[PDB]
């Protein structure tokens, strides 16, 4: 008949039908008597393909055959199972891999303590040295999961492995098997942050295809949508959008509005717009505009935000969108009455009405006609004049209003008209509303038309008196407005610059931040010099805020000083020393803005020019000596001096006539020679050895290094210095 | 190509020794997961009020 060896030798061949070989050998099996002789024969020849780790296709064909055949005293599949479980600890990596592989394939093709021994054995192999063996074990144990039974030992291992396995495929393996349960869900969605692109891509598929939209909190849905949308690879973008978003959209019945309700549109609206824009670009306009029956007044925030994001979209699809845009929007003026009638309906806590209000106020820049401008400006003015309106909408209305006017003087006038209106009757929020207009006027105002004599009215009437206001919310906008004015006229800045400094030290903290912004924007625009010809100490003030207890002030001071340096407006090896120190200071570890800002500045500032590097070289010794002289109490004593010196040498390399590193070598040899047995002797020598020394400095340097070799007593530093000596001698 | 003919003593392969699984000591998600800030050098030349 057909013997097992022929059957296997045949299955080895590429083009050889397997359905046939099953039938041929299958008879050979039943035709034999005492099946155990066949049983022992089957395993014997199966061994020839269990001892090969590499995926040669011949080997793979036999495995598939032996597995397919078997699953198409107790035996034969049970005989084979018994054999596999006894061999799963074999010293050969191949065997252990094949054993798990076969068990996996067996468990997958088939229609007693064997289930228990498998579950036990594969659970062991989850810890295999060889990654592939662990993978097969995961695939093997996949069918043997149980979500309902809490703390299953398969789902547990999966929970551990999916996050903790060194090997990406092992994780990617567990990610495709893991059953979406309550404890499991967080691990699965957590793989959308996996280092490997293939794991991240897959996490969105399993999420979209194995987990229900309900199982995920609203917060998680926004994290997934946002995260996947701006993920480093378009492979991951497309993966989330294809499987997850279009899947989440499908549960909505392919309706976008219903989907929005699920994304908590009020708070995370920016993300929602992104989702909208991504979704918009893949559906015809006839359908997107269809979601809107001219406006319908009783609406949800999901409805408002949709129409607003669609109108802005439709205006961007230039010509085609013109047709579909005119379908949903009424002519500019009739919209004004529509806008107005809504704002009136505002005195349980309907924040929701403020949000929806913004969305309609924001639709204004999708309208358009000279008559209509005046009647939009009309309602906008009316709304701004009306009390009871929340300040949240003020800024948005003012911006929409100022956009249209075109003329800086006409803006200042239309504004002046509005403030005088609000100033007639009689509290602090009426001052806030006004200053909000002043601010939004100053920031959009071009520098040319600086301080129109009408503005000086508002400056004298509203802006200046605002600074001494008893209400803190008033002062803040006052300062912000003053700084915007100072940017307009240099002489104006000069007069009130001293006032701005006053606000810096005396006033409330949140006002200070505004003050810093003001002062720094003015120093960046007019330089430091014109302000020392009243405040001779301006640089001292801003500097002492680096040692502030408030994060916003450290980061404000630090960044503002970094900006002044980068544009060559400030040269200070002191402040630069205080900056480098601030960046290494432990007190700053949770000041993300600060630490990140400087991290970019130091390098880009250093390599910009020699004078910049020279600034670092001048700061070298004072920095490390500030460190070495720090008492145990200060956070500075915590700092590592070697890290700082290496950074300074790094920033000062000529790979970015006596070079800067040549001057440094001098400074350092002069220092080493001053105190050769200093506690920092090790640091200075390392700095010395890592320098990029010019060729012509060698003879002069050699002279110094010899004397250093005489005075330095640390045997460690000496061996390094001798090593430097031989290099020079070359 | 697999030669099923020659009687190979497969004991060398299936035999037990030491030691199969990775050691008890052996890691965190820090290695597998990406760290979530962006500072453009252009913000260094930009104003706060505009």
């Amino acid at each position: 008949l057909l013997s097992i060896k022929e059957a296997f030798r045949l299955a080895q061949q590429p083009h050889q039908n397997q359905a046939k070989l099953v039938v041929a050998l299958s008879r050979t099996y039943r035709t034999m008597d005492d099946k155990t002789v066949f049983h022992e024969e089957f395993i014997h020849y199966l061994k020839y393909v269990m001892v090969v780790y590499k995926r040669e296709p011949a080997v793979e064909r036999v495995i598939e055959f032996a597995a397919k055949f078997v699953t198409s005293d107790g035996g034969l599949l049970n005989y084979l199972f018994t054999f596999l479980l006894k061999s799963h600890e074999a010293n050969s990596n191949a065997v252990r891999f094949r054993v798990c592989l076969l068990i996996n394939k067996l468990l997958g093709s088939m229609p007693d303590d064997v289930f228990d021994k498998i579950n036990k054995a594969m659970l062991i192999r989850l810890k295999d040295k060889i990654p592939n063996v662990r993978i097969q074990a995961v695939l093997a144990l996949s069918r043997l999961q149980d979500p309902k039974d809490d703390e299953c030992p398969v789902v547990n291992a999966y929970a551990t492995l999916i996050e903790n396995d060194s090997n990406p495929e092992v994780r990617r393996a567990v990610l495709s098997c893991i059953a979406p349960s309550a404890k499991t869900l967080p691990k699965i969605v957590g793989r959308t942050k996996d280092v490997k692109e293939a794991v991240r891509k897959l996490a969105y598929q399993v999420l979209a295809e194995k987990v229900h939209m309900r199982a995920m909190s609203i917060a998680q849905r926004v994290m997934l949508l946002q995260q996947g949308l701006n993920d480093r690879s378009d492979a991951v973008k497309q993966a989330m959008q294809k499987h997850l978003l279009q899947g989440w959209l499908r549960f909505s019945e392919g309706n976008i509005l219903e989907l929005l309700h699920r994304l908590d549109v009020e708070n995370s609206s920016e993300v929602a717009v992104s989702v909208l824009n991504a979704l918009f670009s893949i559906t015809p306009l006839s359908e997107l505009v269809g979601l809107c029956k001219i406006p319908v007044e009783t609406l949800t925030p999901e409805i408002a935000l949709y129409w607003c994001a669609l109108c802005e979209y439709l205006k961007s699809k230039g010509d085609e969108g013109e047709e579909f845009l005119e379908q949903i929007l009424p002519e500019p003026v009739v919209y004004a009455d529509y806008l107005l009638s809504y704002i009136q309906s505002i005195p349980g806590n309907l924040m929701t009405k403020e949000f929806i209000g913004q969305q309609l106020i924001l639709i204004i820049k999708s309208l358009d006609e000279e008559g209509g401008r005046k009647k939009l400006l009309a309602v906008l003015q009316e709304i701004l004049i009306l009390p009871t309106i929340p300040i949240s909408l003020v800024s948005f209305l003012v911006e929409r209003l100022l956009h249209i006017i075109i003329d800086d003087n006409k803006r200042t006038q239309i504004v002046t008209e509005i403030i005088s209106e609000i100033r007639a009757p009689i509290v602090a929020e009426t001052l806030q509303k006004c200053l909000i207009l002043c601010y939004e006027l100053l920031k959009q105002m071009s520098i040319s038309t600086g301080l129109s004599a009408t503005m000086n009215g508002i400056i004298e009437s509203l802006i200046l008196p605002g600074i001494i206001s008893i209400h803190p919310v008033v002062r803040n906008l006052a300062v912000l407005c003053l700084g915007c004015c100072g940017l307009q006229n240099q002489d104006f800045a000069r007069k009130h610059f001293v006032l701005l400094l006053q606000v810096l030290q005396i006033d409330d903290v949140t006002i200070k931040i505004s003050a810093l912004k003001a002062i720094f924007d003015q120093l960046m625009t007019f330089g430091i010099e014109p302000f020392k010809t009243t405040a001779k100490n301006v640089l001292k003030l801003l500097s002492d805020f680096l040692d502030s207890e408030v994060s916003e002030l450290r980061t404000g001071a630090a960044e503002g000083l970094a900006k002044l340096m980068f544009s060559g407006l400030l040269v200070s090896s002191r402040i630069l020393s205080r900056l480098i120190l601030l960046w290494y200071n432990p007190v700053t570890e949770e000041d993300v803005q600060l630490r990140h800002c400087l991290g970019v500045f130091f390098p880009v500032f250093a390599y910009a020019s020699r004078t910049n590097q020279e600034c670092f070289e001048e700061a070298f010794l004072p920095t490390l000596q500030t460190l070495a002289n720090a008492p145990a109490s200060s956070p500075l004593a915590e700092i590592d001096i070697t890290n700082v010196a290496e950074l300074l040498v790094d920033l000062t390399r000529p790979s970015g006539a006596l070079t800067v590193h040549d001057n440094l070598a001098m400074k350092i040899c002069n220092e080493i020679l001053t105190s050769p047995c200093s506690p920092e002797i090790r640091v200075y020598t390392k700095a010395l050895s890592s320098l990029e020394l010019s060729s012509h400095l060698a003879k002069d340097l050699l002279v110094l290094l010899n004397e250093i070799l005489e005075q330095v007593k640390d045997r460690t530093c000496l061996r390094a210095l001798e090593k430097i000596k031989i290099q020079l001698e070359k | 190509e697999i030669d099923f003919e020659d009687d190979i003593d497969f004991d060398v392969y299936f035999r037990k020794t030491k030691a199969a699984t990775i050691l008890t000591k052996s890691q965190n998600w820090r290695a597998t997961t990406l760290p979530t800030f962006n500072y453009n050098v252009d913000t260094l030349v930009q104003l706060h009020l505009k």
